[PDB]
């Protein structure tokens, strides 16, 4: 069935909304789970590269793999044990990772593709007609609306002009690197990166595998590479109904400082990434990671030291807890480009209702 | 522990130097607007050296003069130079039979081939030296070894590698390889003596040479009685290992931290960007070390002096470094560049990753891209350059030249294209 | 997809037991206990439902009784007995004529097998890392001479060298394109096989046209250099072998270590 309680470090004094858990090493579970499904749960549990978006992209293609892999038992129907299976799934992805707003648009998109179909068509014919509908709403509300936000933005930038990011967002990426080559820009692209995940790196990585200026910094040091800085995109993962920016860590101080000095910040984001969940503070969900990724002293993820850190549990109080999602302010942003082209935050609610 | 003796090995590495080394010595020239010993004898002060010594025979009178003026022969320093007048262009073996000979070697001493610049402290090694030495009582030098950028392919001149013990690191073999550049050879092959009385056998080649050696008594007598030995490391160690006075072990010294030697032009490239870049930690211009320095750090690596004159409207690059009393004009791009002392400069000039040293008159509109200047050389208007062309001492280069790439100008008044004097071979004129 | 072999034979260096017609080397008791037991309790906790045993032409019922009577099983074992096997053919020729009933990933595990190790995390590292090959090296004994060796990358983790100093000629010799990718190698004097091998679905193309395997170790997993010339067709990961470090004691039995297996059970 799995296993579930008993949890490394203490349950700690402060902050203590979410789960701080799960299943990494294989140990007893059920034998009918699919492995592709094992495997994406294996991923996001030690995860560097994905970041809300790809999260999803992923887990359609996983679902196209099992619907293919489906075949109709003689005894019961389509609309039987699926979506029982299907819950399995999510139970298991909940285990790994707290799942994104993108993830859940499209379980309730599966969900009602399945009280679509009625038992009554041939299951050959149903699967086939299916996976195709699954490609074809995956290339439109992704796909095509990742292109629709690359010349939303195109317009949007200057002439030779510096940008400063965070995250690892496949929007931006794909942003930055359609500037630096099929526009032929004068585009110098600061990255800024945390401690748990060196997100910012990979990014970073890949615009020099393109041939980009770019400078690599921290948190630690804004004050002195800000004082040259024009425009601020930042990684989107969920805008709420009021037009709070839910997303990584080192954001929120970053668009504090734009707002500050003058040029401001932009945001890319998805049609389907709007949530009607509301908040106004850190506190109230967060994603919450075991204190693993911080043993670490320095450099790269794995390096194993016999430093000074070790203890958690022994320790009397020594709380090194650290969070990954986090909560800009209302106001600070400015643009958000979605595939109803444009729109400002404090509008937010005008794609919900829309659908 | 104290007391603290090192040889210096300058007259080693000249005319790999191709177009320079004509007039002035080896370690005379500038990494960053400052001389190559200087820095050499900062980590020999930071080391703790009591006595210092310099082998000098080309150039010598440039050499002894520039101690003469040097911070070292002032009462105050901490160590005293000596220097040693040998025979015009000999072998290392020639001058440690020379050394013995004069006798005044006394316990453990230093030697270093080659100018090198590194962060790592010294004094640990000196520690696990003397705790090897107290392990067993016939061992002899101690080699320097640092980590390579992940892959060395852009890495040729220096392909050496090294098999190392898991357990007590001692060097097995030494071997260097054409490989990328000439493919010709492919096979290495390993004497089999050692094979069980090591076991963790370590084999790589991720690793930059460092020159940079401790050394007991031994070493003098073992150059006398052997005097076939005429290198250091390509003979010498090979034939240490290879059973010559049994039970004599050497050492090799693993660091994370950056120690490079400087012996070609892309070699000596890489490190100028590296302490352009915050990659030698103590080791920057804004510390000031020559005294008459007055380097100030500006935030994205870009490094001016005292007294620098700019024209308005100008951009600057990234690892730049611009010296004192230099006045630059109007349209001018500056990226990751040095430039030295009292450098005027015309105006609409574009450089990028180029290299100009001190007093030099660089002509309007004119591009300059990957390519080195010597000091007192003037370029003139229209000259555009490609990668690796280094320009010689008082190369005085007319109005419209062009020049393809490596196209080296020589600094003396031999065999390779253009000169000193007017027009350099665009028209023929040169002694 | 995934399924495991067991490959069964005869030995032949062992002094005394095995010559007999009526015992055979999968049925040998070794510290009170059958040699086979291990085999079948490793592939019950690493989660195996389809698994296939390949026999020589010697033995053809005495496996399967060995099978049905005493052993815990509880699984449906697949015992065959091919006729192509001379024993002068030991097991690629097993491998070249059974392929069609392997559908996707196959593990091959001898018979010979002492294991005192984890099962599920080998496995898992096979589905994670994305390769083709991965093998494991053991310690030889610590309590109170020319061997084999191996050469081993530390940062990913892979297998590069493992041939013998049988055929090897007076000098230790290298190539330099092996060398220079890969710059960082370390080579093992007290490090064994222990037989343990993991393979994906990728390899049945070439089995087929091209017959180069000889005796599952030599010309097995040697073919994976993409270097210097690069003739031979690929199938589309570039072909690569794996290794992981082990401390605990588990190895092969063979020559006159298996007295010294005996003295390990009993302390």
């Amino acid at each position: 069935p799995g296993i579930s309680s008993v949890i490394p470090t203490v349950l700690e004094q402060s902050f203590d909304n979410s789960s701080l858990i799960s299943v990494k090493e294989l140990l007893l579970n059920k034998d009918l789970i699919h492995p592709s499904i094992l495997l994406l749960t294996s991923h996001l549990a030690h995860y560097k590269i994905v970041g809300s978006i790809p999260r999803c992209i992923a887990m359609l293609e996983v679902f196209q793999i099992v619907i293919k892999d489906y075949q109709t038992p003689k005894g019961t129907t389509l609309s039987r044990n699926l979506t029982s299976y299907l819950s399995h799934q999510i139970d298991l992805l909940k285990k790994a990772r707290p799942l994104s707003v993108t993830m859940g648009n499209a379980i309730r998109w599966l969900k009602q593709e399945i009280s679509l179909i009625d038992p009554s068509t041939p299951d050959k014919a149903a699967k086939k007609d299916l996976c195709e509908k699954i490609g074809q709403f995956a290339k439109e509300k992704i796909e095509l609306a990742d292109q629709l936000i690359i010349d939303n933005a195109s317009t949007q930038i200057e002439e030779s002009t510096t940008i400063v990011t965070y995250g690892s967002s496949k929007v931006l990426t794909e942003l930055l690197l359609h500037n630096a080559i099929s526009l032929k820009k004068n585009i110098k692209v600061i990255v800024v990166d945390s401690r748990p995940l060196f997100e910012g790196r990979k990014m970073a990585e890949t615009l020099r595998n393109a041939g980009v200026n770019v400078m690599y910094a921290l948190i630690t040091s804004l004050d002195t590479i800000f004082n040259d800085v024009d425009y601020v995109f930042l990684g989107a993962h969920s805008i709420l109904s009021n037009g709070f920016l839910y997303s990584r860590a080192g954001t929120a101080m970053l668009a504090m400082s734009a707002k500050r000095r003058n040029i401001p910040v932009l945001v890319c984001c998805e049609s389907l990434k709007f949530s009607q969940r509301v908040q106004l503070d850190s506190v109230t969900f967060n994603e919450l990671a075991d204190p693993n990724d911080l043993v670490n002293i320095d450099y790269e993820n794995p390096v194993e030291r016999r430093g000074n850190k070790g203890a958690l549990l022994n320790q009397f109080i020594k709380e090194r807890k650290f969070e990954k999602k986090k909560l800009a302010m209302e106001n600070k942003p400015k643009g958000n480009k979605i595939g109803g082209k444009k729109g400002s935050e404090g509008e937010s609610k005008d794609a919900s209702n829309e659908e | 522990e104290d007391r603290l003796q090192a040889v210096v090995l300058t007259d080693s590495y000249e005319t790999r130097f191709m177009p320079l080394t004509a007039v002035k010595p080896r370690c005379l020239l500038p990494l960053a607007n400052v001389p190559l010993i200087e820095y050499t004898l900062e980590f020999l002060a930071k080391a703790g050296v009591h006595e210092v010594f310099l082998i000098c025979s080309s150039h010598a009178n440039q050499i002894n003069d520039y101690i003469e003026n040097s911070k070292w022969n002032l009462p105050w320093s901490p160590f005293k130079i000596t220097t040693i007048m040998s025979p015009e262009a000999r072998c290392t073996g020639d001058v440690m039979r020379d050394l013995d000979n004069r006798g005044i070697i006394t316990g453990d001493f230093i030697l270093v081939s080659g100018d090198v610049l590194t962060n790592i402290d010294f004094s640990k090694m000196l520690e696990f030296h003397k705790k090897m030495h107290l392990q067993d009582k016939d061992h002899i030098s101690t080699m320097c070894l640092s980590k390579a950028s992940t892959y060395p392919k852009t890495r040729t001149i220096e392909p050496a590698a090294f098999v190392l013990d898991k357990s007590t690191s001692r060097c097995i073999y030494y071997q260097d390889l054409p490989l990328p550049s000439s493919r010709e050879k492919t096979s290495i092959q390993i004497d089999p003596e050692l094979l069980d009385n090591v076991d963790e056998f370590v084999i790589r080649n991720d690793l930059i040479d460092c020159r940079i050696d401790i050394c007991t008594s031994h070493v003098p007598l073992i150059f006398q009685e052997n005097f076939d030995y005429q290198s250091l490391r390509t003979d010498f160690v090979k034939g240490v290992i290879s059973s010559d006075i049994l039970g004599k072990h050497i050492y090799a010294y693993l660091t994370d931290e950056y120690a490079v030697r400087v012996e070609s032009w892309q070699t000596y490239d890489t490190i100028s960007q590296d302490f352009l870049g915050r990659w030698c930690y103590p080791l920057v211009l804004d510390s000031n070390i020559q005294d008459d320095q007055t380097y100030s750090y500006e935030s994205r690596h870009i490094y001016k002096e005292k007294d620098v004159v700019l024209a308005q409207s100008c951009k600057i690059g990234k690892c730049t470094a611009i010296g004192s009393g230099t006045k630059i004009g109007e349209g001018t791009k500056i990226e990751n560049s040095v430039i030295g002392r009292n450098c005027q400069i015309g105006e609409n000039i574009r450089i990028k990753n180029s290299f100009i040293w001190d007093d030099c008159i660089i002509g309007n509109n004119s591009i300059i891209d990957h390519s080195l200047i010597a000091s007192n050389a003037t370029l003139g208007s229209n000259v555009r350059l490609n990668d690796g062309c280094i320009i010689g001492f008082n190369v005085k280069i007319d109005d419209n030249m062009d020049l393809d790439r490596n196209t080296k100008i020589s600094a003396s008044p031999q065999d390779l294209d253009d000169q000193t004097l007017a027009v350099s071979i665009v028209g023929d004129k040169g002694v | 997809s995934i399924q495991a072999f067991v490959f069964c034979g005869k030995g032949s260096n062992l002094a005394p037991m095995q010559h007999s017609t009526r015992l055979p080397k999968a049925l040998l008791p070794i510290g009170n206990r059958p040699m086979i037991e291990y085999v079948l309790d490793w592939c019950d906790q690493a989660d195996f439902k389809e698994i296939s045993v390949v026999a020589p032409v010697d033995e053809i019922e005495l496996i399967e009784s060995g099978l049905t009577s005493f052993l815990n099983s509880n699984h449906s074992h697949h015992l065959q007995d091919p006729k192509k096997i001379n024993f002068i053919s030991t097991g690629e020729s097993l491998q070249k004529e059974l392929l069609p009933r392997i559908n996707g990933d196959f593990v091959i595990l001898p018979c010979d097998f002492v294991t005192d190790i984890p099962p599920q995390v080998l496995v898992d590292q096979f589905r994670n890392r994305d390769d083709n090959n991965l093998a494991m090296t053991i310690y030889y004994k610590n309590s109170l001479k020319q061997q084999q060796f191996f050469t081993v990358y530390s940062e990913i983790l892979l297998d590069v060298y493992s041939q013998r100093d049988v055929t090897k000629t007076k000098y230790l010799q290298i190539r330099s394109h092996l060398l220079w990718n890969y710059p960082n190698l370390t080579v093992s004097t007290k490090l064994l096989n222990s037989f343990i091998y993991f393979c994906s679905f990728e390899l049945c193309q070439l089995l087929k046209l091209g017959p180069q395997s000889m005796s599952r170790q030599a010309s097995f997993k040697d073919p994976f250099t993409g270097n210097q010339q690069q003739q031979n067709p690929p199938t589309t990961i570039f072909i690569l072998p794996n290794e992981t470090l082990f401390i605990r004691a588990n190895n092969l039995n063979a020559y006159m270590d298996a007295n010294r297996f005996v003295l390990k059970i009993k302390s």
